[PDB]
RNA sequence: GGAAGUCGGAAUCCGCUAAGGACUGUGUAACAACUCACCUGCCGAAUGUACUAGCCCUGAAAAUGGAUGGCGCUCAAGCGU
RNA sequence: CUGUCCCUAUCUACUAUCUAGCGAAACCACAGCCAAGGGAACGGGCUUGGCAAAAUCAGCGGGGAAAGAA
RNA sequence: GUCCCUACUGAUGAACUCGUCGCAAUGGUAAUUCAGCUUAGUACGAGAGGAACCGCUGAUUCAGAUAAUUGGUUUUUGCGGUUGUCCGACCGGGCAGUGCCGCGAAGCUACCAUCUGCUGGAUAAUGGCUGAACGCCUCUAAGUCAGAAUCCAUGCCAG
């Protein structure tokens, strides 16, 4: 569940990627960190199992 | 093994309580309440609407 | 992998540690001496015991010299101590008997003399195959 | 579920009522109570003990030949479910029960003539 | 032994108290929480299990159930509570017309010699147009109270015991606004409530009772042995207990005349065993037949309440398909369900011939 | 089966820290000067011992986990010898062993001195001395621990090559197509790149042919050099070429693609034929798709024919890019291996005395088919739905719902309620789902 | 068609399965993976019954039958027998027998023309089997093992017998039956063919540990997978088997 | 075998200069590529290296619940004058 | 079979709540709730804290007993 | 060669008119581990091998109850058999500190029998968001997210 005021979009710009936009920087970044932390691997090999949902680009909407 | 007080165990218990037992007990209470309601329906001062005074301590005796 | 059967229901335990038991197969051994059981919960001063369908670790007392050299796993097939099956029927056998089984769960003999406990037949597929009477 | 009959005495051995014993020969002995269990373990003869259906039928205290008694049998070739068949079976059960009771009254009176 | 149930003092009151009602939220409909009953004994059932994942699936399993006779329960009062920094406080109570002789016996100790003068001025307080006062108490409950309970008493007159004194308790109303629940209680004054309206079938509930007393018992049986944490000799038994998670399997209507009948055995018989419940008698009223054992002696008062929390097991969602109910005599090693069965089995007797 | 079960070999500092933490934490460390002298002696003696048994257990585990080169198949023996400098390996193990002996001697001597100690200060100094002398020993055994850790990792990563199994050993010169053929034939990941020494170790894959499991071993690549002067990696191939009963597949490239002359390949073969003493030898000419065999000078054609007219070495043709004959090469070489192996098994079984061996009797029994003397067949009723039925395929769109998919959609594994009356064939189908009366 | 499966995690499929040319019996437990594979291989061509005998999941080792009948022990309860009848059509007759040897699947092997039983059954049991199955019933032993129902499989197209039977013994059973007979192993060298296989005239289900050579043996023996599968392949193409099971 | 500054051994020069090491790290089978040192442009005014002296933390601790005397105290009700 | 152990059986001996009546002795500075501190391996009264409610019955497994030192 | 006070465990209790129905300060506190099905012969792996979260079901230990059933116990001295002896015989009984033997209800017991054992917040190691110190940088300084069978409570026992 996200912080209030953040928009989430599965864009048809690149495949298998997500956009998290908003007005409050703390809320945007904390939501991104929460999703990144919830999708994490357990009791496996980090060097071998590369799968996850990871932040790629940070910037401004306009 | 995971204890009965584990956070993960509590989370799974919460999902189970919210998704299945919730609706089941809701319908059960609906039926029971319907039956119980059926069997049950089977001047201000001189009227009581104005609630007045009926008939150790907290303050120091002055 | 420990030869502990899975899903076994609670049953009265009648063959403790230090037990003399008969051998029901054609493996050539005559009696077994249960000295240990598998999957037990170690509590103080209690001698562990096993019911039918439970793996125990036993030594042969009399029988074939070749078998009288090593300690062997074995699952007990008949229990004289009464126990109740979930259909509420209490029952017990005439004696206490078992069969020598390898750790994987395969018997050394080819035929079991006498009847076979229903719990043991359910738990071990090989016994259900080499069983003559199942009750 | 089936209303079993006690091996030693013949009273109905209902479920959860009693103990059964498995001989090495491969056939099971179902007893309805501890009395019967202990009597068989002491190896007394049910045909001789006088509180058993075996003794009653051997000394001729109960009827053994009656069409009412050949209606009852364990069935070894099963049949298909049929609602009217089962209902008519229930009604036949009632009729045969009352006929058996009334013929039993007559048998008792003819004996104690 | 256990360091939780350690003040091994005897229960101060023979009835037992709920000590916790389920948390109230107005979203649910208006309902009562608990009820009483009297233990009769236990019988044997076989159930066609439908439990996916167990080897007893789609099979018949013999199971032990307990009988609690629950005659209709008369509602006679309404208690309104307020919430304070020191806890919950009983703001005020409102009784009803014509309290019965059994609840008045509960109020008195030497009932035979007393002048039976309980609630006479309260009956006058109703009948003499002080309905204004009673309504002002009701509006005080509506306006100031947050927890509302119902005073309810059982019917020993119907229950087959030598006693004649009833058992009052406060049963909390849940699921609604304070005004709605006050209206519910006021409308429920002087009408019996039925156990099938309080609970229903297949609902896992909680049973509160006083477990049997054994007097001064040594450590061997008191603690199961071979500072306050050391096993000591003293009172064992007669202890207030609240046992949780007991599935109610059947509610028998008492007047059905076929209470023990299932869909598979078309035998018209009641729950009462052949010869009656040992040391209790006959269950001639509505009865609750519950899985497993229950704290308490036969004919002891019971408290049946709902679970404090939503369930987490498939065991509570399960439906129960009974097959037959044991009716044989508990007085010994019985084998006959009905006197007709016994007569048909044993034939006619010397007494039958001499009488006829 | 393998050598991956070697426990980690600590460095000297890690070993010292482990042993001293262990004797610090698993054992009491509070004594007072006002205690009995016997108690003080016992306390410090127990400390020194516990340290000694901890060190002995660790060193013994190290010494006994690693394989002993004496008892391996000489394939593995020579592979380890060339890949680990068995001399250095054995001297490192010997240093570990002599350190174990030194530690146990120190413990014994200092326990005796502690027995004859007379004060708490003396006991403390004797304990400190003993535990520090053992530490100095470890700091001396810094380097062998590092070498053993490295070799432990390399052995744990080595593949499993079974010395005695039906094997296709592919060898040849750098850049002939060995790795390409290996990936085209089996599913083992062997790198294919255009540079010289891509494959620098031994790779192994597996095959199925006539329901038998075959091994395939890709070797690095040998270079025109008298065995004595070759490289280590090159000798990895030669050890493989020497100590494995197999079909050798020597890859020649008709085209000059690799960078070595056809005369150079012919030379190498004649040089390593003594390695291919009695193994089943197949030369495969690849790269036909760039230079077919017929497009050559008859002089080289005739040299190849002269090599063919010798022993039972066989010339085959393939192309590891168009996959024209890879399956044919598979079939031919594996079939020849199978027939040779069954032949030698039959000969080994056939004793000179004439008595058929027990295993041979058993295999003849498993081969024999028993048939009725009259030769009459028996009539069977196969329903025509079998012949007009469609095979189940798990990827098809319009499949049938199927019970497993039903339970998965309608719940899980311990959730779905199976309806046992759905398959009941009655007279009136509404009579289904009826509580059958049972007792009266 | 020969396929590979396991009940829950057990490779002994003959313990939990029973195939004839007119019906299939499948044990009841947990998931419907066993039922799913059996129905996918028998796509409503013949009825399949999810049953239990004696409150037990060893229906394969407790039951025996052919295309013309089904046979159950006396320990079978009436509800289970009623389930069997309502699940199977009227063209199959089902009988319960009061025999001491309750392991019917272990003591009686059956093809839809003949039969072979433990020498220690009763005469009354002999004629009632001969009547209910409508087959010629004989009294022999295999590999000197008294449990033919356990240590052998058979069909109207073939038979797999204990791997350690003598040549003359194999010839004797071949003369007795009339079906081509080969000795082979199941489930990676297991001796319990009856428990490790269940084989009908057009389908076989073995355990997942059954090796490819012995699966090929099975197919060639019972003419599965259409193709040829004569057993003549076993005689001619012998290199595979002599290599694999030496 | 391959080793182009960076798997290894030794020296480590010259020009161009603003400055650039026969190279501090990342990387390739080798390269390539990136990066550091150093240098120039923008910015604009104080920085940064080592010690010393106060106070504070750690600088080692077991086993019935307890002790600046207790409460409690934080621009003190602690510390120095 | 035993120079082994345990259980069952028998015998021997000591084993016993309340009421009526009868009715001692041992022993006794005064007492008796805990924790820390009380330099002299010393606390029971002192300091300062915990606390702390009449009168009784039963059970009892803890304290009110110990060194003297080469 | 030296039966009493007190603690703990329970049980009564005058004063507040008796009684009923409640609140909860404080004090204790509880659950534990293993295995099987599905995930799945899937992920991964040259091969051999081979998991995990969600869902489901049992078992071990511990704890609190209970007498449907089963087993044990017998002064039910309830019924029957039988030894010695006696009441003249039969019947009916007595004595042998419960003569002995069999069955034996009621009651009491036995993981020898059966039932039940529950949910929120705050944290440690640690992983982070924004962002100074220190124009780079930084989980920390201000602010703040998550997170162990841990802590504190509810559920539970005493009042
Ligand atoms: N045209 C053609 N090229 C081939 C064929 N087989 C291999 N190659 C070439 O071989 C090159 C790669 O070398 P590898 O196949 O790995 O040869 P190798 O014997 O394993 O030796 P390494 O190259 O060191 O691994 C590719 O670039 C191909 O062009 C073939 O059949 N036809
Ligand atoms: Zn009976």
């Amino acid at each position: 569940v996200m912080a209030p005021g953040v928009e989430v979009e599965i864009s048809k710009a690149q495949k298998d990627e997500l956009i998290l936009s908003g007005n409050s920087l703390e809320a945007v970044s904390q939501s991104a960190a929460d999703i990144q932390q919830i999708c994490k691997v357990r009791n496996k090999d980090i060097r071998k199992f590369l799968d996850g949902i990871y932040v790629s680009e940070k910037g401004n909407i306009v | 093994a995971k204890s009965a007080r584990a956070s993960r165990i509590k989370e799974n218990h919460q999902r189970f309580k919210k998704n299945i037992a919730g609706p089941v007990e809701a319908a059960r209470l609906e039926r029971l309440s319907a039956k119980l309601m059926a069997i049950a329906q089977a001047s201000g001062v001189k009227s009581g609407k104005s609630i007045g005074r009926k008939d150790s301590s907290i303050v120091f005796p002055m | 992998k420990r030869g502990a059967p899975g899903g076994k229901l609670k049953m009265t335990l009648g063959l403790p540690v230090g037990a003399i038991m008969n051998c029901a197969d054609n493996s050539g051994a005559r009696n077994l001496y249960i000295i240990a059981v598998k999957g037990a919960g170690a509590r103080l001063n209690r001698l562990p015991a096993g019911g039918v369908g439970d793996m125990v670790m036993a030594t042969v007392k009399k029988g074939k010299p070749e078998l009288r050299k090593k300690v062997h796993p074995a699952v007990i097939v008949r229990q004289a101590k009464p126990w109740k099956r979930f259909d509420g029927v209490f029952l017990y056998f005439e004696d206490n008997a078992g069969v020598i089984v390898n750790p994987k769960g395969e018997m050394k003999g080819s035929a079991i003399t006498g009847p076979v406990g229903k719990e043991a037949a359910e738990l071990w597929p090989r016994i259900a195959s080499n069983a003559g009477v199942v009750m | 579920m089936r209303i079993e009959n006690c091996f030693f005495c013949g009273r109905p051995a209902w479920p959860s009522k009693g103990i059964t014993f498995m001989r090495n020969d491969g056939k099971a002995f179902r007893f309805c109570r501890s009395k019967c269990h202990k009597n068989f373990k002491m190896k007394r003869n049910p045909r001789k003990l006088k509180w058993t259906k075996a003794y009653r039928k051997n000394a001729g205290k109960e009827m053994v030949v009656d069409s009412t008694l050949q209606f009852a049998a364990r069935r070894n070739v099963p049949v298909r479910y049929n609602r009217e068949l089962w209902q008519k079976t229930l009604k036949a059960m009632e009729r045969i029960s009352e006929i058996r009771a009334r013929r039993e009254r007559v048998f008792y009176k003819k004996r104690m003539a | 032994g256990s360091l939780a149930f350690l003040p091994r003092k005897r229960a101060a009151r023979h009835r037992g108290r709920v000590k916790s009602f389920p948390k109230d939220d107005p979203k649910k409909p208006v309902h009562l929480t608990a009820a009483m009953g009297y233990k009769a004994g236990m019988t044997t059932i076989v159930r066609d299990l439908d439990r996916p994942g167990a080897k007893a699936h789609k099979k018949e399993v013999v199971e032990a159930v307990t009988i609690i006779d629950c005659p209709p329960m008369v509602v006679v009062g309404l208690v309104g509570y307020i919430e304070t920094p020191r806890g919950l406080r009983s703001l005020t109570t409102v009784w009803a017309e014509h309290l019965s002789d059994e609840v008045k016996r509960r109020f008195y100790k030497n009932w035979y010699k007393s002048k039976k003068k309980a609630f006479t001025k309260y009956a006058k307080k109703y009948a003499e147009n002080n309905g204004a006062s009673i309504t002002r108490e009701l509006e005080r409950i509506k306006k100031y109270c947050t927890v509302v309970r119902v005073l309810a008493h059982t019917q020993i007159r119907k229950t087959p015991l030598k006693q004649k004194k009833a058992h009052l308790m406060e049963i909390q109303i849940n699921g609604g606004s304070v005004a709605d629940k006050v209206e519910f209680g006021r409308s429920l004054f002087e009408k019996p409530v039925t156990i099938d309206t309080i609970f229903e079938k297949d609902e896992m509930i909680d049973v509160i009772a006083v477990t049997k007393g054994h007097g001064f018992v040594g450590v061997t049986a008191r603690w199961g042995t071979k500072q306050w944490t050391v096993a000591r000799a003293g009172q064992m038994g007669y202890h207030h207990r609240t046992s949780v998670n007991h599935k109610i399997y059947r509610i028998g209507k008492g007047d059905d005349e076929a209470n023990a009948s299932t869909e598979t055995d078309l035998t018209k018989k009641k729950i009462t065993p052949m010869g009656g419940f040992v040391r209790y008698g006959e269950v001639n009223n509505d009865y609750v037949m519950i899985k497993g054992s229950v704290p308490g002696v036969k004919k002891r008062i019971m408290t049946l309440r709902k679970s404090l929390f939503t369930h987490t097991s498939r065991k509570a969602l399960e439906k129960v398909e009974l097959k037959w109910i044991d009716t044989s005599s508990e007085f010994g090693h019985g084998a006959f369900q009905t006197a007709a069965e016994k007569k048909q089995f044993m034939g006619t007797l010397k007494k039958d011939l001499q009488t006829s | 089966t393998g050598w991956k079960d070697i426990p980690p070999v600590p460095t000297a500092q890690e070993f010292i820290d482990i042993v001293l933490s262990r004797t610090q934490r698993r054992l009491p460390t509070q004594i007072r000067p006002g205690f009995k002298i016997s108690r003080i002696r016992a306390f410090y003696t127990r400390k020194v011992k516990f340290t000694q048994e901890t060190c002995s257990e660790k060193f013994g585990a190290i010494i006994s986990s690693f394989p002993v080169l004496s008892d391996q198949h000489p394939f593995h023996r020579d592979l380890m010898n060339i890949l680990y400098d068995a001399d250095h390996f054995k001297v490192a193990l010997g240093q570990i062993s002599t350190a174990k002996n030194l530690i146990e001697t120190i413990s014994r001597d200092y326990v005796r001195l502690l027995k004859y100690a007379q004060s708490l200060y003396q006991c403390k100094q004797l304990k400190r001395a003993a535990l520090g002398r053992m530490a100095t020993l470890i700091k001396r055994l810094k380097d062998p621990l590092i070498y053993l850790d490295q070799v432990r990792q390399h052995l744990a990563r080595l593949p499993d090559i079974n010395p005695t199994t039906r094997t296709l050993l592919v060898a040849g010169f750098p850049n002939v197509g060995k790795s390409s053929f290996v990936r085209s034939v089996t599913r083992a990941d062997t790198p294919v790149e255009p540079y010289a020494f891509t494959t620098k170790s031994l790779f192994v894959g597996h095959l199925d042919y006539k329901y038998l499991r075959y091994q395939v071993i890709d070797t690095p690549g040998i270079l025109d050099h008298p065995l004595e002067e070759m490289n280590t990696i090159e000798m990895q191939s030669v050890t493989a070429l020497a100590h494995l009963r197999a079909a050798v597949l020597y890859f020649m490239d008709i085209s000059e693609q690799c960078g070595f002359s056809l005369k150079a390949q012919i030379n190498l073969f004649k040089s390593i034929k003594p390695l291919f003493a009695n193994k089943m030898v197949f030369i495969v000419l690849n790269k036909m798709d760039i230079k077919k065999f017929e497009e050559l000078d008859p002089e080289m054609q005739q040299e190849i024919n002269d090599l063919t007219k010798s022993g039972e070495v066989e010339i085959l043709r393939a192309s590891c890019a168009t996959q024209e004959g890879v399956q044919e090469v598979k079939n031919h070489v594996c079939e020849r291996l199978l027939v040779e192996r069954v032949s030698q098994k039959l000969k080994a079984g056939t004793h000179s005395n004439g008595n058929i061996g027990t295993r041979l009797q058993e295999v003849m029994a498993r081969i024999h088919v028993a048939t009725p003397m009259d030769g009459t067949t028996r009539e069977t009723f196969i329903p025509e739905a079998v012949k007009n039925l469609k095979k189940y395929d798990k990827n098809d769109p319009n499949r049938r719902v199927l019970a497993r998919d039903i339970e998965e959609a309608n719940g899980g594994a311990g959730v779905f309620n199976v309806d046992l009356r759905k398959d009941w064939i009655l007279e009136n189908p509404e009579w289904k789902y009826d509580k059958i009366p049972e007792i009266f | 068609m020969a396929v590979r499966a396991q009940f829950e995690n057990s490779n002994e499929v003959g313990v939990f399965a029973t195939l004839t040319n007119s019906y299939c019996l499948v044990a009841l437990g947990a998931s419907e993976n066993f039922y799913s594979v059996f129905e996918a291989e028998l796509q409503d061509v013949i009825p399949i019954c999810r049953t239990t005998i004696a409150g037990t999941r060893i229906i394969g080792r407790l039951t025996a039958g052919n295309r013309k009948g089904l046979l159950v022990p006396t320990t079978t309860t009436d509800q289970e027998l009623q389930h069997l009848r309502n699940s199977l059509p009227d063209d199959i007759r089902i009988q319960r027998i009061e025999e001491r040897l309750s392991a019917l699947g272990n003591v009686i092997v059956c093809n839809d023309h003949t039969a072979l039983i433990h020498p220690d059954l009763e005469r009354e049991t002999e004629e009632i089997i001969a009547d209910v199955l409508g087959v010629e019933v004989f009294r022999q032993t295999i590999a000197d093992h008294v449990l033919v129902g356990s240590y052998m499989a058979l069909s109207n197209q073939g038979g797999l017998v204990h791997p350690k039977t003598s040549i003359q013994d194999q010839d004797e059973l071949s003369s007795l039956l009339g079906v081509p007979l080969v000795a082979g192993s199941v489930n990676r060298g297991s001796n319990v063919i009856g428990g490790g296989m269940v084989v009908n005239d057009w389908l076989a289900v073995t355990g997942l540990d059954t090796t490819a050579p012995e699966l090929s043996v099975i197919e060639s023996v019972f003419r599965l997978g259409e193709g040829a599968g004569p057993g003549a392949i076993n005689t001619s193409m012998k290199n595979t088997i002599v290599e694999s099971f030496y």
